[PDB]
């Protein structure tokens, strides 16, 4: 359902079947084991990502035009207060005008902004921050999927 | 003779009962031999594998003394494979019919 | 599963939905109110005739070429010995010819003979005989059913 | 047990198999469509014949001489008050005299008043008569049964 | 609850107790036996005809002025294309004017169409037309019922 | 030499031992071969139909490499059937005993 | 071809697997037949005495029309013994091996 | 169904009921307290006796001409290796002739050297051997009883 | 009893404890993330493999002299038609002949071929190849195992 | 509860705690073993003594001064036709006069007669007879008992 | 787990599995039956023997040289009050000196006194008495037991 | 709550969350894959250094000065004999006054060696050695966890 591996005390790969998502947890700033508030915390933030995605449309539509809202990674500063850093794609098709992917970078980044809790707290008493990566793909070809391990060379 | 029924699927009172009556006609009128001497068997939900599935499959064996008529495995192939489909619902090219004849053969004591 | 119906004391239509047949059940020379015995030679019969048609091939079979056996009545003699008379149509489909159609009717009257038991005391101590009427029918004709009702008047 | 079947609206075939019963329901003065509470009534009378039967002898009996009280029709009048008329057979053997003959006609009629509640509400809020028919018939004939078909012919 | 008898192949008596309607259901144009398919189709029916019903007036409302709407058979063609024809009955109170029942002629036509699926495939994939036959009946007289058995002399 | 048994009746540890002790009494001196080399196999409650009724009936099935003498077959259905009689209770005209002889028969690894 | 497996150990779906595809390579290989023509039964549980007692054991009975060609039979012996041993943990002086050939063959209704 | 007794420590008398058998179980040569044990392999040696019958014929045939072999004591002994002596004994039809006594006589003791195992340990870890007695009785007659109680006078 | 990790999206480590195998599963082309039926297809071939190994000898047998057929990575190829590349390790003695070599290594292909499903579409409609790397190794030796990580460097 | 014992094929004591009694068992005639059967003729016999005996008064009442009648042993002739001897004490009071002792003797005979069913076939298709011996105790004497094992010296 | 049988009304043997113990009851004194209140006493008795033996040693311990402590019989005396005569024998080695004999005499006696309970009624409300027998034997003989059925032919 | 991933088949992480641990099993020297006896073995040591801590000091007291002990690697040498190397982190306070330092050096040695069971087999027939690497910290510090994964440099 969820396969979770530790390549690190600090660093855990985890990976949704069931909600068809991968992101990386890392303690980046101490290097501190993952405890499972830390596991939980980030399976949070993943959730968020997929309910901002429907801001912008439902990704299981057959021909899916996106863009694509898709999370990469979680960093967790728990040196002093509990904060949390979202890496998240934002991935729009080739042939959008410049207006387009500025219509769709600030859709996401609204959605993005309530479904990750930034302005406050959350349920697990953490200040979150996320940082959006834009990405021109070509959305028919047959060598992308939004998940491309490639687009997580950042993190691993 | 003996018939020994593998079906993959369960098998009923109803179903076991229909295979019987058919395999008292296929004794009768292809092998030339009373209906009553056929001793019929049945092993329902067998744990059969076959052409790469485990989908509806049956093997009906049939050991009769003294061989087979020229023509008799056919006759019976057809009327045997006819009624498992009817039957159990197994299509026909999942149906093994195979004809074995025993060296000897004891009944009432005697052989 | 089995609709029984008394249209007199001695007159009982049985309709087998599982089995797909229509059967009348009369007790002819005497008159006598069908017990449940009658009813349960009657169904056995149509079992009977259900096999017998399985000599001749698989009805369920897409375009199935026939010939078809056919119940239509079950008519027992309970005043002396316990004696059944069964009523059954062979259907071969038009153009036969005249040697398929004597290899029909004698593949039909062999299994019958077996299935029905005939001139033997059956489980129900019940010696049975049969009729055969021979019918031509169009089988691939939207018009055409194995249990026409028409093909019931002789007994209804 | 109890094979119920409608023949119209108001004409329904009752065949009580444990019991050895055959009636016919009737609606016949209004021919309104009979309901679930003219049945109970009918029923309710075919328990009565079997009582007054009773009163004659037992019918099981080996050898049983006679007389026989047959159930054959209930005719409901249900246009202003609710009544009913029962129709019975009385079969006497055939070698019996007179005076017996009309000593189990008072036995009967005389039973049966009581068992169908005649003139009176019975348990249906039903004001209950009946007829009876007498027969002579050889009760030792291997073509004789209490409820023969041709017993129903006036009903039917 | 509901009370089947196959009075042939293809001439079936449905009595619903419990909604105290009756209903002929035969197979006119093939013949063919009634299967459980054609007994579901005609229940259906049956059931678009009470709440057709109910367009008009609640009918178990004491001293009910009408009219009402009572199906009477279900004819099934199934040659080609599933089709089935509806034979009901429409009744008005003797006293109605000829407004007064043109009016609940359109008006019950308006809610037969509906309920029944007229011209189009229903839960069955049935194609259904309907006839409607009028008639005035007093309704207080003690000799009226809406499903008397004479209004179903056509279809027995 | 392999033997199965296929009877219509249920079979629990006393008979299925009983029939065992019968069956290695047969194959030592009738079959003329080791009592320890012989296989049973047992299948109780088969649902099995015979001259018209489901009543008690067995079927035992009788694999010996390389034949059998020129009496041996008539011996073995004498004790086979007696010995199904009285474990099973299934009487004699309902037991049948098949004898059948592999092309080849292989055991412990080795096909010889 | 037909194999009949039976052994005295339970069989869950993993073991009637591995024991399906190793058929499956010895019908190919030593047969030489197609690999989805040959039809596996499997019968677990089976009350079974050998060798004076009820331990772990296994009788496999392969039927193949047309009878085997030299040194097949030796060969699947090897190959049936080494993958019963494995799959079913019944040791190899306890596993029969029966290879029988029909006189006739029936499948999809014709012989 | 087993009623077993110990006349004394090392003598026990076991009364099978359900397989119509008697058998006396004594530690011979020690003397010493018969344990579960030795009950049971008295038991599986009256199994046996049981088994090496049939091989002979059917017991319960109506009017079997015999041969009976019955087992009577088991004795055995523990000292120093676990060793038992079975004593049975071979009950031929009177009037046999010499071959046909020794045909009997041969064919007994090989079944009993097989069912009784005496050829290895078996599975009590006990080397069996066995001792037959011959009789001549008339079976037929109403004084013969394979197990009579003074064929155990030299054990008891 | 099996522990999978991903140390990429699209770098799974299979360790099957009961199987006593180990697999790396790659989708090496597109670099997609590896879902449930990718893990499903790995396993698969990982129980191929074991049949396969079967057909040369049993491994669990003691004094096992080889030869082994052990896998080590499943590389999916899922950009057009669903293809695995199955790489597995065929290990011979080290003191074995050229005939014994070439012996081995004909079986070993002979028996992936069918175990494998090469060049058709499999159970999970995915069309396979495999490639074979020949290993010489001491079997006796105690630093051997047949899953030595040094075997799977070209994967990891 | 009941405590059965074999001390020979044909000799067996029989215990009833419940029931206070100790009854020999011995197939005499014929030295036959003890079946079930027989064992159930015995209780069956140990029960009629027991009911005879409170035809002459309760034994279990404070200072009970007899008579009592104790069943000794039941002799089974199983020969030819199946025939029972019951031997039983009758024990009077010494004090008790001639008189009385004769009373009790009749009365005893009276009721043994019945209870043990003389002369006639029982429930067991046995015909029974019996033998009463006359015995003189001081009831209120410390070493009297009723089944004092003195009593049974001529039956085992 | 524990036989008993009935050789005589007062003369019962009571075999122990279990605990590995053979012992004779007997109602000597009256020879009144025994009930089951006797039996429980004389198994009552015989456990305390097994407790008196662990004040000498284990016997279960390898290769026990003695002395042993064995029940052979209990002798119940209920004429007057409820008494009990338990005979156990002493077995010890034979390589034993006169002091070592008198010592292992005094210490069997307070052992089975207390065990026993010789100085009150016990639970039984039994008055218990005991009567020890010293024997000397060669406790590694492949003869020896401590229950042999010498050791009890005084009881039977 | 035990986290297990293989990134090789000789390198596996294991990650206790209920215990807050994190260690590294390695099978050193032959490369071999790790079974859940290695697991087995792993956790058993991590277990094994928890009761060590708790020598020291409890660690879930608030403020505790240490010293902390943490497990890091557990390098098992399966080649011939079972044997296992367990380094260790022993972290001091910064401000130690380097008697204290050897102090709780010496007391570590002491209490891994019984914990660890060094130099002898133990359940998991495993000889075990260990390694302790002395460190010194600012255990108030925030940028401080006893199992930061720099820590863990060496064994990943």
């Amino acid at each position: 359902s969820v396969n979770t591996s530790f390549l690190s005390p600090s660093l855990v790969t985890i990976r949704d079947f069931d909600k068809g998502q991968f992101a990386v947890l890392r303690i980046g700033r101490t290097g501190f084991p993952a405890d499972k508030g830390d596991i939980d915390l980030c399976l949070s933030k993943m959730d968020g990502v997929l309910a901002a995605q429907l801001y912008l449309g439902n990704p299981r539509e057959p021909g899916f035009k996106g863009p694509h809202i898709r999370i990469r990674c979680v960093d967790i500063d728990d040196k002093h207060t509990y904060n949390a850093m979202v890496y998240v794609d934002l991935i729009v098709g080739t042939g959008a005008s410049e207006v387009e992917r500025e219509t769709a970078e600030e859709r996401a980044r609204r959605a993005l902004a309530v479904a990750l809790r930034v302005d406050e707290a959350d349920e697990h008493s953490c200040v979150t921050q996320f940082e959006m990566k834009l990405r021109e793909e070509l959305l028919s070809s047959d060598s992308f999927h939004p998940d491309k391990d490639e687009y997580y060379k950042d993190f691993l | 003779p003996v018939i020994q029924t593998f079906v993959s699927t369960p098998l009923d009172h109803e179903k076991r009962n229909m295979l019987t009556k058919v395999y008292r006609i296929v004794t009768d009128t292809i092998l030339g031999k009373p209906a009553e001497l056929v001793m019929m068997t049945f092993h329902d939900s067998t744990p059969m594998h076959f052409f790469g599935s485990t989908d509806p499959v049956a093997c009906v064996r049939v050991e009769a003394l003294g061989g087979y008529g020229p023509s008799e495995p056919e006759k019976v192939t057809k009327v045997v494979t006819d009624a498992i489909s009817y039957v159990c619902g197994i299509v026909a090219d999942r149906i093994f019919v195979l004809y074995f004849s025993p060296l000897h053969c004891g009944w009432n004591g005697t052989n």
